[PDB]
């Protein structure tokens, strides 16, 4: 491997996935369970060859990274003010805004909307398991167009996954610390 | 695996080799019983059977008889003992008449071979036929079996009465 | 091969291009259902009926809230609560409307099943063009697209108005401001 | 440590101290007999420990629910009958052991029907052996805990003496 | 309602009663429940036997639970 040199490799981390360095001490990328069956419990389709656990984990990692990046942006925003131009959003930090907004019937709306988007893109994941050429985390979302020049696309890929790992860990710290750089415990 | 098979590889017998008919536990348990224990004369088999049977027969008569006693009574024990002994006498009478009407043999495991070898052109059912080769299947064998049953029944009933008296007195 | 609406999804097999408003938005593959008497024909007929019902309901709510009720009818600006005021004073009107809608819906279901069986009637077609606004082709497709888009928007709008009236117990434009 | 039944996934042919690498077939049969008897007795002992703790209908209540205390409260004439019954059972087992084709722990005589054993039969025998081993460990722990602490299983757990 | 989503009818979802029965063999029971699905799908009398026996048992259970826990006012 290129990290943890005293372990050769998991088994499936050949390098076909971006941002691959070989770091997987527990060998989690070799579970034979096709996690698409957590969505569609049965084979359903006779053409459902199956999805490798590594590809499902890559999709989950990309989704986690995007969620964590947006989450740290939002949590940092509400520490330095920046409230929505509307009533009922006064100042109630981030450690308490979640509960008060769950009370005020709009976190349920956010849950519904996020679930709608998640269901559509999980249908995308299921089609990938069925055998579509779509790669993990690829929703073909390039509106501004900074995704051409394949070298730039690969660099931005590795950038997104590394930034997502950093943002996951940073959000874990921020939520655990209740923020120290911009507020108090 | 299958734990039920035809008995002794004969699919036409009215029997089966179940985990109860032909289990090792069944084999050993029935081979340690007096009726089938090897090395016992018919008198010994009868004596052991009578001892056990009188021993457990005195129980119900003494406990639930017409002369019970929640405390220990010599009259209750005597009544139970007499009832058990008379029941053993009735059983011995039944054994005697059964043996009288069933067998006509004095030495088995031979007559069968003699009539399978030296021919049996007679009235049959004594020379030929002969069900069972055990020593219990003879006139002499069953007579000694009944005698042993009767004597052992008396002795076992007396022993059980003594034990009941000791348990009721010293406990 | 990829759906026009969702580029990360393959083209839904049963939705080629024919129906107005078709952009390939069938992430769950519901167009491939062929059971319990439900298929693409039944789904399209249900969608068109929903579109028309939502258009009528949204137009009615907006009309009553803006221009007020007709003479002799109750007011209140809450369309989800004024229904009980109409029923409290004119129950026969509500009952007759319900009976008429029931008969028309029985006819609609019979027509849907028949047209599905001996294919001669497009889904949602009831030969209702008294003013001849869609006689010629090359305008019928445009009118179908307009109807489908307006009906989907009015479906969403009418569901929103129903939920707002049930929860807030206030008018639609009252909730707006 | 042979083709014997009882080898499971966590530690296949578990003989770290090499007790079986030098023993002959007779000693290994003795070891299997001892293991199976210990396992069965321990399963009975664990079940009795728990059930006695939360249910002792016999002896008109009394007979304190803590084991190792009811051990010294049974009339001691019921102890004799249990002892004699166990003795007669093991006499019968000894008589079984001389039957032809006897297998170490097989007192049902399954060798009469089971020639060319399947994988289900071996798996069930391994299940019995593993449950017996777990029950041996559990009953050893039960007795030791009750000795050192003085409380029974469900009593020590309920209080929180862990 | 939950129990009604058990058997496979028209989708790749649910159970096949044939596969359930045929898998329930044993050392003491030979082939087990193999062929019972064919018996109960080709004989009305077998279905009537099972249904009538369980139906009478259910009627007796109903009779017991009726007086045991009176379910009607002033009954
Ligand atoms: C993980 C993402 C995430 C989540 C869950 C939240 C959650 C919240 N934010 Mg928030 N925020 C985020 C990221 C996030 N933020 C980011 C990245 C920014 C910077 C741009 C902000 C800036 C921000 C401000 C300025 C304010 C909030 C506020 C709030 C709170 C009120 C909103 C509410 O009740 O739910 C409403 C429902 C949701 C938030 C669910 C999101 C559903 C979206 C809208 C669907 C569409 C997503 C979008 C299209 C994604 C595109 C990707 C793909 C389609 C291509 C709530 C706790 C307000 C507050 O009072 O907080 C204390 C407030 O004033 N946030
Ligand atoms: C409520 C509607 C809804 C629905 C239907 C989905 C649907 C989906 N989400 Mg999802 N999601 C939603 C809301 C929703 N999301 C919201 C509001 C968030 C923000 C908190 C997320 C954050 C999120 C992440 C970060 C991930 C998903 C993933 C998934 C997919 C797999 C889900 C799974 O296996 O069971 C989920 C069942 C669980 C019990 C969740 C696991 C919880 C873990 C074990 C514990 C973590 C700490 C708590 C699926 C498409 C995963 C995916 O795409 O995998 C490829 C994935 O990685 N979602
Ligand atoms: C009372 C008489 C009556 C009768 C017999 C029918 C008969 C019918 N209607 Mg109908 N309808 C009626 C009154 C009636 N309607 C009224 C008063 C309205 C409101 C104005 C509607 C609005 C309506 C719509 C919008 C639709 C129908 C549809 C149908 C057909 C499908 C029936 C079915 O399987 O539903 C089963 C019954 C159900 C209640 C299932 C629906 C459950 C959904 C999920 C409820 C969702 C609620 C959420 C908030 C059938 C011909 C459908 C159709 O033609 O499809 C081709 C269709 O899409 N009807
Ligand atoms: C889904 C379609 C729909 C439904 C269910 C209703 C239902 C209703 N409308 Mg209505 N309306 C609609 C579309 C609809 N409208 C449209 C499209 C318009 C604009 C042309 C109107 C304009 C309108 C007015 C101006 C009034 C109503 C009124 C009413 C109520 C009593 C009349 C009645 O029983 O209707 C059946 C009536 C006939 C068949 C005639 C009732 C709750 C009255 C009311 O009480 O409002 C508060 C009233 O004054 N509506
Ligand atoms: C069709 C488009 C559409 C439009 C323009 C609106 C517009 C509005 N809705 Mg709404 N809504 C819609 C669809 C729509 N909705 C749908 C489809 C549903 C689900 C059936 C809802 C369910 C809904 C609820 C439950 C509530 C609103 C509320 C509101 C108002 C507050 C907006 C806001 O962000 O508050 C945040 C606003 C006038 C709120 C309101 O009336 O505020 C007082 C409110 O409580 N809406
Ligand atoms: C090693 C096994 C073992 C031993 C030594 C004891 C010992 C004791 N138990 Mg006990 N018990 C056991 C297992 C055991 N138990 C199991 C497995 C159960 C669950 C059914 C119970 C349930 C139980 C209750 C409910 C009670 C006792 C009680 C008692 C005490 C009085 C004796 C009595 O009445 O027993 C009664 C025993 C039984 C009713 C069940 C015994 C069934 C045996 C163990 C299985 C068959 C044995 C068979 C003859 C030999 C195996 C054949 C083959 C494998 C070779 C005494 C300390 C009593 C007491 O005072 O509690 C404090 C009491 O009320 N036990
Ligand atoms: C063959 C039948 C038989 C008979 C007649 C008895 C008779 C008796 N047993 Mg007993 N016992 C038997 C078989 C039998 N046992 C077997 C097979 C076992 C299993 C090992 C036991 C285990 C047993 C225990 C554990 C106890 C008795 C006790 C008793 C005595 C009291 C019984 C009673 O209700 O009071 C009349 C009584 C002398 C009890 C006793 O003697 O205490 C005073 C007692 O504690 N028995
Ligand atoms: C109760 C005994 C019981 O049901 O144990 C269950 C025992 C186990 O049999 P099987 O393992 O072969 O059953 C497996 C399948 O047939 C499932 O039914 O069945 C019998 O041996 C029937 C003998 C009845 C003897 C009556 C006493
Ligand atoms: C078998 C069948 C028909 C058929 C067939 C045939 C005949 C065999 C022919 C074919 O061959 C096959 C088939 C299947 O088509 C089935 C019939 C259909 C059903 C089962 C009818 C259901 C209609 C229910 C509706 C549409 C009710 C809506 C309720 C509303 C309430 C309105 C409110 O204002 C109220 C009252 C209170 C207010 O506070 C607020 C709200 C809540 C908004 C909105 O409107
Ligand atoms: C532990 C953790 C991450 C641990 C990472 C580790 C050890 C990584 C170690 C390594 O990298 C190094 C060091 C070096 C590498 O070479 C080797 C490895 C091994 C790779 C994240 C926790 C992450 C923990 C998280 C994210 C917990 C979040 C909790 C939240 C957000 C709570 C939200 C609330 O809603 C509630 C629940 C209630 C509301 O009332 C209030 C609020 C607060 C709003
Ligand atoms: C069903 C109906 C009304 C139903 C109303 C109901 C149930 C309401 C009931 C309630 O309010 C009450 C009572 C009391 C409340 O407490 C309870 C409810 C339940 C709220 C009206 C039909 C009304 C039906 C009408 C008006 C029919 C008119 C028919 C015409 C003109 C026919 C013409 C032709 O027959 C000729 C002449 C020649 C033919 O060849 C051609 C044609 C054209 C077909």
């Amino acid at each position: 491997s290129k990290a943890v040199p005293f372990l050769e490799a998991p088994k499936a981390l050949d390098g076909s996935l971006p941002a691959d360095v070989g770091f997987d001490p527990l060998g989690l990328s070799d579970i034979g369970f096709d996690f698409t069956y957590l969505m569609v419990p049965t084979k359903w389709d006779e053409s459902r060859t199956g999805l490798s656990a590594l590809k499902w984990f890559r999709e989950a990692e990309i989704k986690h990274g995007r969620f964590a990046m947006l989450a740290v942006l939002g949590w940092v925003a509400v520490d330095m003010g920046l409230r929505l131009p509307v009533a009922k959003y006064a100042g109630y930090n981030a450690v308490q805004a979640h509960d008060v907004f769950v009370k005020s019937g709009d976190m349920t709306v956010g849950l519904l909307a996020i679930g709608f988007l998640e269901v559509v893109m999980g249908a995308a994941i299921y089609e990938m398991s069925k055998g579509s050429d779509r790669a993990a985390g690829e929703f073909s979302f390039d509106p501004l167009g900074l995704g051409k020049d394949p070298s730039k696309y690969a660099r931005y890929q590795v950038s997104e996954i590394k930034n997502g790992r950093l943002a996951m860990l940073a959000f874990g710290g921020i939520a655990t610390q209740a923020v120290l750089t911009n507020s108090g415990f | 695996v299958s734990f039920i098979k035809p008995y002794r590889q004969d699919p036409f017998v009215g029997h089966l080799a179940t985990p109860i008919t032909t289990s090792a536990f069944t084999r050993a348990y029935l081979k340690v019983l007096p009726a089938y224990r090897p090395g016992l004369t018919p008198l010994s088999r009868g004596a052991e059977i009578g001892f056990t049977h009188g021993y457990f027969l005195i129980g119900p008569f003494y406990t639930y008889g017409p002369l019970r006693s929640v405390e220990f009574s010599l009259t209750s024990l005597a009544a139970g003992l007499l009832a058990a002994i008379t029941l053993l006498l009735i059983l011995t009478v039944g054994l005697s008449i059964y043996g009288q009407v069933t067998y006509d043999v004095y030495d088995n495991a031979l007559i069968v071979k003699l009539v399978r070898q030296m021919v049996g052109s007679e009235r049959t059912q004594d020379l030929p036929q002969i069900k069972g080769t055990s020593e219990l299947d003879t006139v002499l064998g069953w007579q000694k079996f009944s005698e042993g049953f009767f004597s052992g029944g008396l002795i076992g009933s007396i022993v059980a009465a003594v034990g009941i008296a000791l348990y009721s007195t010293y406990l | 091969e990829r759906s026009k609406s969702l580029p990360f999804l393959m083209k839904p097999k049963n939705l080629d291009g024919s129906m107005a408003g078709d952009v390939g938005f069938d992430p769950l593959g519901l167009s491939e259902i062929n059971d319990v008497g439900v298929d693409l024909y039944w789904l399209r007929e249900a969608e068109l009926k929903h579109c028309r019902l939502g258009m009528m309901a949204a137009a009615g709510i907006l009309f009553v809230e803006i221009l007020g009720p007709a003479p002799g009818f109750p007011a209140g600006k809450s369309q989800m609560d004024v229904f009980w005021k109409v029923y409290a004073e004119k129950p026969s009107l509500i009952g007759a409307s319900l009976a008429a809608i029931a008969i028309l819906e029985v006819i609609s279901g019979v027509a849907t099943t028949q047209g599905r069986q001996n294919g001669d009637r497009a889904p949602g077609d009831y030969n209702f063009d008294p003013l001849g606004f869609g006689k010629d082709p090359a305008k019928f497709k445009d009118l179908q697209l307009k109807e489908v888009k307006n009906g989907r928007l009015a479906m969403i709008a009418a569901a929103g108005m129903i939920l707002q009236g049930v929860s807030t117990h206030q008018g639609a434009l009252e909730n707006l401001s | 440590l042979d083709g014997m039944i009882g080898s499971s996934a966590p530690f296949k042919n578990f003989d770290p101290l090499g007790f079986a690498a030098k023993a002959d077939q007779k000693t290994l049969n003795k070891y299997r007999e001892s293991e199976l008897k210990h396992g069965r007795v321990a399963m009975l002992a664990v079940l009795g420990w728990i059930v006695q703790e939360f249910w002792h209908p016999l002896y008109d209540g009394k007979l304190s629910s803590n084991p190792l205390k009811a051990l010294t409260e049974v009339p001691l004439i019921g102890w004799a009958q249990i002892f004699v019954a166990i003795n007669v059972i093991e006499y019968l087992q000894n008589k079984i052991k001389e039957l032809p084709g006897y297998r170490p722990g097989d007192y049902l005589g399954t060798w009469e029907w089971v020639e060319q054993s399947d994988e289900g039969w071996d798996s069930y025998q391994t299940k019995e052996l593993n449950n017996g081993r777990l029950a041996m460990v559990a009953i050893a722990g039960l007795i030791v805990q009750d000795l050192i602490t003085g409380q029974a299983a469900l009593e020590q757990i309920t209080a929180g003496n862990t | 309602i939950v129990a009604g989503h058990m058997y496979k009818t028209n989708w790749f979802l649910g159970h096949s009663i044939k596969t359930i029965l045929e898998a329930h063999k044993g050392p003491f029971t030979g082939e087990g429940h193999k062929g019972l699905y064919e018996v109960l799908t080709t004989s009305w009398h077998a279905q009537l036997a099972i249904n009538l026996a369980l139906f009478g048992s259910l009627s007796i259970i109903v009779a017991h639970h009726m007086y045991a826990m009176p379910p009607y006012p002033y009954i």
